[PDB]
Protein backbone atom coordinates (compact mmCIF):
# COMPACT_ATOMS: atom_id res chain seq x y z
CA UNK A 1 0.00 0.00 0.00
CA UNK A 2 2.78 2.41 -0.94
CA UNK A 3 1.07 5.72 -1.64
CA UNK A 4 1.79 9.45 -1.88
CA UNK A 5 0.83 11.97 0.80
CA UNK A 6 1.31 15.34 -0.91
CA UNK A 7 4.66 15.61 -2.75
CA UNK A 8 4.42 19.35 -2.13
CA UNK A 9 6.00 20.01 1.27
CA UNK A 10 8.70 22.35 -0.03
CA UNK A 11 11.81 22.15 2.15
CA UNK A 12 15.37 23.47 1.99
CA UNK A 13 18.73 21.80 2.56
CA UNK A 14 21.67 23.44 4.34
CA UNK A 15 25.27 22.26 4.81
CA UNK A 16 26.66 23.00 8.27
CA UNK A 17 30.03 22.89 10.03
CA UNK A 18 30.80 19.90 12.19
CA UNK A 19 30.64 21.42 15.68
CA UNK A 20 27.06 22.70 15.46
CA UNK A 21 25.28 19.96 13.50
CA UNK A 22 26.69 17.13 15.61
CA UNK A 23 25.68 19.15 18.66
CA UNK A 24 22.11 19.01 17.30
CA UNK A 25 22.07 15.19 17.23
CA UNK A 26 16.08 26.99 17.89
CA UNK A 27 17.46 30.25 16.50
CA UNK A 28 16.01 33.12 14.47
CA UNK A 29 16.62 33.40 10.74
CA UNK A 30 16.68 37.02 9.54
CA UNK A 31 15.80 37.30 5.85
CA UNK A 32 16.91 40.62 4.34
CA UNK A 33 15.66 41.14 0.79
CA UNK A 34 19.29 38.80 -1.16
CA UNK A 35 21.49 38.47 1.93
CA UNK A 36 20.00 36.59 4.89
CA UNK A 37 21.48 35.58 8.25
CA UNK A 38 20.66 33.81 11.52
CA UNK A 39 20.21 35.09 15.06
CA UNK A 40 21.41 32.01 16.93
CA UNK A 41 19.91 30.80 20.20
CA UNK A 42 22.39 31.41 23.00
CA UNK A 43 25.15 32.58 19.66
CA UNK A 44 27.14 33.98 16.73
CA UNK A 45 25.79 35.15 13.38
CA UNK A 46 26.51 33.44 10.06
CA UNK A 47 25.57 34.07 6.44
CA UNK A 48 23.76 31.67 4.10
CA UNK A 49 24.59 31.19 0.44
CA UNK A 50 22.33 29.91 -2.34
CA UNK A 51 24.14 26.75 -3.38
CA UNK A 52 21.77 26.12 -6.30
CA UNK A 53 18.65 27.88 -7.55
CA UNK A 54 17.20 25.26 -9.90
CA UNK A 55 16.81 22.34 -7.49
CA UNK A 56 14.18 20.47 -9.49
CA UNK A 57 14.07 16.66 -9.63
CA UNK A 58 14.96 16.66 -5.91
CA UNK A 59 12.39 15.74 -3.27
CA UNK A 60 12.06 14.34 0.28
CA UNK A 61 10.51 11.08 1.51
CA UNK A 62 10.36 9.07 4.73
CA UNK A 63 9.91 5.43 5.73
CA UNK A 64 8.18 3.73 8.65
CA UNK A 65 10.59 -9.54 -1.95
CA UNK A 66 9.42 -7.97 1.31
CA UNK A 67 7.88 -4.50 0.83
CA UNK A 68 7.62 -1.93 3.61
CA UNK A 69 5.67 1.21 4.44
CA UNK A 70 6.51 4.23 2.26
CA UNK A 71 5.77 7.82 3.31
CA UNK A 72 6.23 10.49 0.64
CA UNK A 73 6.79 13.86 2.32
CA UNK A 74 7.46 16.66 -0.15
CA UNK A 75 9.85 18.46 -2.44
CA UNK A 76 12.99 20.58 -2.16
CA UNK A 77 12.57 24.32 -2.69
CA UNK A 78 16.13 25.71 -2.62
CA UNK A 79 19.74 24.73 -1.93
CA UNK A 80 21.54 26.39 0.98
CA UNK A 81 24.85 26.35 2.86
CA UNK A 82 25.93 28.07 6.09
CA UNK A 83 29.02 30.27 5.79
CA UNK A 84 30.68 31.81 8.89
CA UNK A 85 34.67 35.70 18.08
CA UNK A 86 35.66 34.40 14.65
CA UNK A 87 39.33 34.29 15.67
CA UNK A 88 38.46 31.87 18.49
CA UNK A 89 37.11 29.36 15.96
CA UNK A 90 40.27 29.96 13.93
CA UNK A 91 42.17 29.23 17.14
CA UNK A 92 39.92 26.19 17.46
CA UNK A 93 40.89 25.33 13.89
CA UNK A 94 44.51 25.91 14.91
CA UNK A 95 44.00 23.65 17.94
CA UNK A 96 42.93 20.88 15.54
CA UNK A 97 46.53 20.75 14.26
CA UNK A 98 47.91 19.60 17.63
CA UNK A 99 46.09 16.38 18.56
CA UNK A 100 47.98 13.09 18.31
CA UNK A 101 48.47 9.77 20.08
CA UNK A 102 50.66 8.40 22.85
CA UNK A 103 53.90 6.44 22.95
CA UNK A 104 54.88 2.96 24.09
CA UNK A 105 55.61 2.81 27.82
CA UNK A 106 58.83 1.22 29.09
CA UNK A 107 58.83 -1.27 31.96
CA UNK A 108 61.61 -0.01 34.22
CA UNK A 109 62.55 -2.42 37.00
CA UNK A 110 65.15 -5.09 37.73
CA UNK A 111 63.91 -7.02 34.64
CA UNK A 112 64.15 -10.54 36.09
CA UNK A 113 61.06 -9.97 38.20
CA UNK A 114 59.13 -9.35 34.99
CA UNK A 115 61.23 -11.92 33.14
CA UNK A 116 60.40 -14.68 35.63
CA UNK A 117 56.83 -14.97 34.33
CA UNK A 118 58.03 -15.68 30.78
CA UNK A 119 59.34 -19.24 30.85
CA UNK A 120 58.85 -21.60 33.76
CA UNK A 121 57.38 -20.02 36.90
CA UNK A 122 55.57 -22.88 38.74
CA UNK A 123 52.34 -20.84 38.88
CA UNK A 124 50.07 -23.12 36.86
CA UNK A 125 46.51 -22.61 35.53
CA UNK A 126 44.94 -19.60 37.39
CA UNK A 127 42.42 -19.58 34.52
CA UNK A 128 39.28 -21.39 33.38
CA UNK A 129 39.95 -21.23 29.64
CA UNK A 130 39.74 -24.57 27.76
CA UNK A 131 40.30 -27.15 30.50
CA UNK A 132 37.94 -30.00 29.33
CA UNK A 133 24.01 -58.75 35.31
CA UNK A 134 22.19 -62.08 35.06
CA UNK A 135 21.46 -63.69 31.71
CA UNK A 136 17.68 -64.02 32.06
CA UNK A 137 17.37 -60.71 33.93
CA UNK A 138 19.21 -58.52 31.42
CA UNK A 139 17.43 -60.25 28.53
CA UNK A 140 14.09 -59.38 30.14
CA UNK A 141 15.14 -55.73 30.17
CA UNK A 142 16.43 -56.20 26.62
CA UNK A 143 13.08 -57.58 25.47
CA UNK A 144 11.49 -54.63 27.27
CA UNK A 145 13.92 -52.38 25.40
CA UNK A 146 13.25 -54.18 22.11
CA UNK A 147 9.51 -53.67 22.64
CA UNK A 148 10.01 -49.90 22.58
CA UNK A 149 12.75 -49.55 19.96
CA UNK A 150 13.87 -52.60 18.00
CA UNK A 151 16.02 -51.06 15.24
CA UNK A 152 18.30 -49.17 17.64
CA UNK A 153 22.06 -48.76 17.87
CA UNK A 154 24.17 -50.17 20.70
CA UNK A 155 25.79 -46.81 21.47
CA UNK A 156 22.77 -45.32 23.22
CA UNK A 157 21.84 -48.81 24.42
CA UNK A 158 25.05 -49.02 26.44
CA UNK A 159 24.16 -45.54 27.72
CA UNK A 160 20.49 -46.31 28.53
CA UNK A 161 21.37 -49.57 30.29
CA UNK A 162 24.82 -48.69 31.76
CA UNK A 163 25.00 -52.03 33.59
CA UNK A 164 27.11 -55.07 32.66
CA UNK A 165 28.00 -54.18 29.07
CA UNK A 166 29.86 -57.46 28.52
CA UNK A 167 26.76 -59.33 29.65
CA UNK A 168 24.76 -56.88 27.53
CA UNK A 169 26.94 -57.67 24.52
CA UNK A 170 26.53 -61.40 25.16
CA UNK A 171 22.74 -61.11 25.31
CA UNK A 172 22.76 -58.88 22.20
CA UNK A 173 24.28 -61.76 20.22
CA UNK A 174 22.17 -64.36 22.07
CA UNK A 175 18.50 -63.66 21.31
CA UNK A 176 19.01 -60.75 18.89
CA UNK A 177 20.42 -60.30 15.39
CA UNK A 178 22.37 -57.07 14.97
CA UNK A 179 21.91 -55.68 11.44
CA UNK A 180 25.27 -54.57 10.03
CA UNK A 181 24.69 -51.99 7.27
CA UNK A 182 21.67 -50.46 5.58
CA UNK A 183 19.41 -48.00 7.38
CA UNK A 184 19.29 -49.90 10.70
CA UNK A 185 23.06 -50.10 11.15
CA UNK A 186 24.25 -51.82 14.36
CA UNK A 187 20.59 -52.47 15.18
CA UNK A 188 19.30 -55.71 16.67
CA UNK A 189 16.54 -57.85 15.17
CA UNK B 1 7.59 -60.38 27.40
CA UNK B 2 6.81 -63.95 26.37
CA UNK B 3 9.22 -63.74 23.42
CA UNK B 4 12.07 -63.60 25.93
CA UNK B 5 10.66 -66.66 27.69
CA UNK B 6 10.18 -68.50 24.39
CA UNK B 7 13.66 -67.76 23.05
CA UNK B 8 15.26 -68.83 26.33
CA UNK B 9 13.27 -72.06 26.06
CA UNK B 10 14.38 -72.29 22.42
CA UNK B 11 17.92 -71.78 23.69
CA UNK B 12 17.20 -74.47 26.28
CA UNK B 13 16.09 -76.73 23.44
CA UNK B 14 19.51 -76.17 21.88
CA UNK B 15 21.40 -76.25 25.20
CA UNK B 16 19.89 -79.63 26.09
CA UNK B 17 20.75 -81.13 22.70
CA UNK B 18 18.45 -84.11 23.25
CA UNK B 19 14.78 -85.01 22.75
CA UNK B 20 13.29 -83.94 26.08
CA UNK B 21 9.57 -83.81 26.79
CA UNK B 22 7.44 -80.67 26.48
CA UNK B 23 6.30 -80.76 30.11
CA UNK B 24 9.84 -81.66 31.18
CA UNK B 25 11.13 -78.62 29.30
CA UNK B 26 8.32 -76.69 30.97
CA UNK B 27 9.70 -78.05 34.24
CA UNK B 28 13.24 -77.23 33.10
CA UNK B 29 12.09 -73.67 32.36
CA UNK B 30 10.04 -73.97 35.61
CA UNK B 31 8.03 -70.73 35.47
CA UNK B 32 7.22 -71.16 31.75
CA UNK B 33 3.87 -72.95 31.55
CA UNK B 34 2.20 -71.13 28.64
CA UNK B 35 0.84 -72.71 25.47
CA UNK B 36 1.54 -70.07 22.82
CA UNK B 37 5.27 -70.79 22.99
CA UNK B 38 4.52 -74.42 22.14
CA UNK B 39 2.55 -73.12 19.16
CA UNK B 40 5.69 -71.44 17.85
CA UNK B 41 7.84 -74.42 18.87
CA UNK B 42 6.51 -76.74 16.17
CA UNK B 43 6.33 -73.70 13.87
CA UNK B 44 10.08 -73.16 14.39
CA UNK B 45 11.99 -74.72 11.49
CA UNK B 46 15.29 -74.96 13.39
CA UNK B 47 13.85 -76.70 16.47
CA UNK B 48 12.20 -79.78 14.99
CA UNK B 49 9.45 -80.15 17.60
CA UNK B 50 7.99 -83.43 16.35
CA UNK B 51 4.50 -84.54 17.46
CA UNK B 52 5.77 -88.02 18.40
CA UNK B 53 6.19 -87.33 22.17
CA UNK B 54 8.94 -84.89 23.18
CA UNK B 55 11.41 -84.71 20.29
CA UNK B 56 13.62 -81.61 20.13
CA UNK B 57 15.94 -81.70 17.12
CA UNK B 58 18.14 -78.80 16.01
CA UNK B 59 18.96 -77.88 12.42
CA UNK B 60 22.02 -75.93 11.13
CA UNK B 61 24.25 -78.54 9.49
CA UNK B 62 23.32 -82.17 10.02
CA UNK B 63 26.56 -83.38 8.38
CA UNK B 64 28.05 -85.18 11.38
CA UNK B 65 30.05 -87.56 9.13
CA UNK B 66 32.75 -87.27 6.43
CA UNK B 67 30.47 -89.20 4.07
CA UNK B 68 27.85 -86.52 4.67
CA UNK B 69 30.61 -83.93 4.27
CA UNK B 70 31.51 -85.14 0.77
CA UNK B 71 27.86 -84.79 -0.26
CA UNK B 72 28.05 -81.25 1.11
CA UNK B 73 31.05 -80.71 -1.16
CA UNK B 74 28.99 -82.11 -4.03
CA UNK B 75 26.13 -79.83 -2.97
CA UNK B 76 27.96 -76.55 -3.63
CA UNK B 77 28.89 -77.39 -7.24
CA UNK B 78 29.19 -74.08 -9.17
CA UNK B 79 27.59 -72.20 -6.28
CA UNK B 80 29.38 -70.82 -3.21
CA UNK B 81 31.40 -72.13 -0.26
CA UNK B 82 30.57 -71.93 3.44
CA UNK B 83 33.01 -71.47 6.32
CA UNK B 84 32.86 -74.06 9.11
CA UNK B 85 30.68 -72.55 11.85
CA UNK B 86 27.63 -74.69 11.07
CA UNK B 87 29.94 -77.71 10.81
CA UNK B 88 31.51 -77.36 14.27
CA UNK B 89 28.05 -77.08 15.85
CA UNK B 90 26.48 -79.97 13.96
CA UNK B 91 29.58 -82.06 14.64
CA UNK B 92 32.19 -81.74 17.41
CA UNK B 93 35.80 -81.48 16.13
CA UNK B 94 35.98 -80.94 12.36
CA UNK B 95 39.48 -79.57 11.74
CA UNK B 96 41.00 -82.91 12.76
CA UNK B 97 38.66 -84.57 10.25
CA UNK B 98 40.02 -82.16 7.62
CA UNK B 99 43.57 -83.39 8.34
CA UNK B 100 42.49 -87.01 7.92
CA UNK B 101 40.46 -86.15 4.79
CA UNK B 102 43.48 -84.76 2.99
CA UNK B 103 44.11 -84.77 -0.79
CA UNK B 104 41.07 -82.84 -2.14
CA UNK B 105 38.70 -84.48 0.37
CA UNK B 106 38.51 -81.39 2.60
CA UNK B 107 40.14 -78.42 0.88
CA UNK B 108 39.42 -76.19 3.86
CA UNK B 109 41.10 -72.87 4.69
CA UNK B 110 44.05 -72.98 7.09
CA UNK B 111 43.74 -69.31 8.06
CA UNK B 112 46.04 -69.39 11.10
CA UNK B 113 47.02 -71.66 13.99
CA UNK B 114 45.79 -68.85 16.22
CA UNK B 115 42.60 -68.88 14.12
CA UNK B 116 42.73 -72.70 14.45
CA UNK B 117 42.34 -73.02 10.64
CA UNK B 118 39.15 -71.03 9.90
CA UNK B 119 38.00 -73.62 7.38
CA UNK B 120 36.07 -73.25 4.11
CA UNK B 121 34.04 -75.46 1.77
CA UNK B 122 36.10 -76.69 -1.18
CA UNK B 123 37.35 -79.94 -2.73
CA UNK B 124 39.47 -80.51 -5.82
CA UNK B 125 40.32 -83.87 -7.40
CA UNK B 126 43.86 -84.58 -6.20
CA UNK B 127 44.42 -81.64 -3.86
CA UNK B 128 47.60 -82.70 -2.06
CA UNK B 129 50.40 -84.06 -4.32
CA UNK B 130 52.96 -82.42 -2.02
CA UNK B 131 55.99 -84.33 -3.35
CA UNK B 132 57.09 -81.17 -5.20
CA UNK B 133 60.13 -79.90 -3.31
CA UNK B 134 60.40 -76.23 -2.42
CA UNK B 135 63.66 -76.11 -4.38
CA UNK B 136 61.48 -76.87 -7.39
CA UNK B 137 59.13 -74.07 -6.32
CA UNK B 138 61.86 -71.40 -6.26
CA UNK B 139 63.18 -72.41 -9.69
CA UNK B 140 59.57 -72.31 -10.91
CA UNK B 141 59.38 -68.69 -9.75
CA UNK B 142 62.83 -67.58 -10.93
CA UNK B 143 61.84 -67.71 -14.62
CA UNK B 144 61.02 -64.54 -16.57
CA UNK B 145 58.90 -64.92 -19.64
CA UNK B 146 59.17 -63.24 -23.07
CA UNK B 147 55.52 -62.38 -23.52
CA UNK B 148 53.10 -62.04 -26.49
CA UNK B 149 54.13 -63.91 -29.66
CA UNK B 150 57.79 -64.25 -28.60
CA UNK B 151 57.34 -67.45 -26.59
CA UNK B 152 55.35 -69.18 -29.40
CA UNK B 153 58.19 -68.17 -31.73
CA UNK B 154 60.80 -69.35 -29.22
CA UNK B 155 58.86 -72.61 -28.88
CA UNK B 156 59.43 -73.29 -32.58
CA UNK B 157 63.11 -72.63 -31.91
CA UNK B 158 62.80 -74.99 -28.93
CA UNK B 159 60.54 -77.62 -30.52
CA UNK B 160 56.91 -76.81 -29.67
Amino acid sequence: DLDLERSNRQVWLVRLPMFLAEKWRLGKIRINKSKITLLLNEPHEYDLELTKKVVENEYVFTEQTIPKKTAIVGTVCHECQVMPYHKIVEQRRNIVKLNNKERITTLDETVGVTMSHTGMSMRSDNSNFLKVMPKKEILDYLFKLFDEYDYWSLKGLKERTRQPEAHLKECLDKVATLVKKGPYAFKYT
Amino acid sequence: HDSSKLLWATEYIQKKGKPVLVNELLDYLSMKKDDKVIELLKKLDRIEFDPKKGTFKYLTYDVHSPSELLKLLRSQVTFKGISCKDLKDGWPQCDETINQLEEDSKILVLRTKKDKTPRYVWYNSGGNLKCIDEEFVKMWENVQLPQFAELPRKLQDLGL
